[PDB]
């Protein structure tokens, strides 16, 4: 009943910012954005200020649809 | 970014985040001593997205199409 | 501290705090025109904490042995 979207080892802050083992939820809407436990980062380090303000943002977006601007 | 020190003004017509960083040593994830602090600003129709940029600016690619949902 | 400015950037593997020192007169409290604002870092098991500082530190001496309870 509702667009279930698999962690498979990434957060919505990686999937959001395109982790490279993280490309394949590019573009991709949901319902339910489940985040794994296992889940990592394989990309350069950071630290988002607000990451919990952040995460509900997206989360309540519930989109990760992206259009490239020039 | 050929200057000792950078500074990054993104606003809009109601919003206003400027940023300097904030240059030292952390510790090494995958063997990077450095940080990236990831910031998010949203822009409603009719306004209009200015980015000021000295340096130090991880520049974005385009908009995400926020929406409201379930 | 034998600078014009201090910066102290007290960071670990999963944060960073980064503050700069504030010049200028203040009321006096038992004759002190000066303040000091006092910051906390939480070190997990498995982190190193990084304290890379330039002038106006006011170094700890310790772990404080935080637990959770009633
Ligand atoms: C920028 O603006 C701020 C305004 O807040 C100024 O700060 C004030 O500066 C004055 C002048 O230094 C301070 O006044 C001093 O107060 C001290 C504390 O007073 C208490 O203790 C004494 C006993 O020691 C009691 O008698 C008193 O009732 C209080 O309980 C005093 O000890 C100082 O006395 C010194 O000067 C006198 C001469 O006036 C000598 O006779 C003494 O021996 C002693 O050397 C002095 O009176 C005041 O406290 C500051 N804070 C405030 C909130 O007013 C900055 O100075 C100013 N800076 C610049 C660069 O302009
Ligand atoms: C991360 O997930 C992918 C597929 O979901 C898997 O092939 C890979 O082994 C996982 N990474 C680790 C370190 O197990």
């Amino acid at each position: 009943p509702h667009q279930i979207l698999d962690g498979e080892n990434c957060t919505l802050i990686d999937a959001l910012l395109g982790d490279p083992q993280c490309d394949g939820f590019q573009n991709k809407k949901w319902d339910l954005f489940v985040e794994r436990s296992k889940a990592y980062s394989n990309c350069y380090p950071y630290d988002v200020p607000d990451y919990a303000s952040l995460r509900s943002l997206v989360a309540s977006s519930g989109t990760l649809e992206f259009n490239n601007e020039s | 970014y050929a200057q000792s020190s950078g500074r990054i003004t993104v606003s809009t017509k109601r919003s206003q985040q400027a940023v300097i960083p904030n240059i030292g040593y952390r510790p090494r994830i995958r063997n990077i001593p450095s940080r990236i602090s990831i910031y998010w600003t949203i822009v409603k129709p009719g306004d209009i997205l200015l980015i000021n940029s000295t340096g130090n600016l991880i520049a974005p690619r385009g908009y995400f199409k926020i929406r409201s949902g379930k």
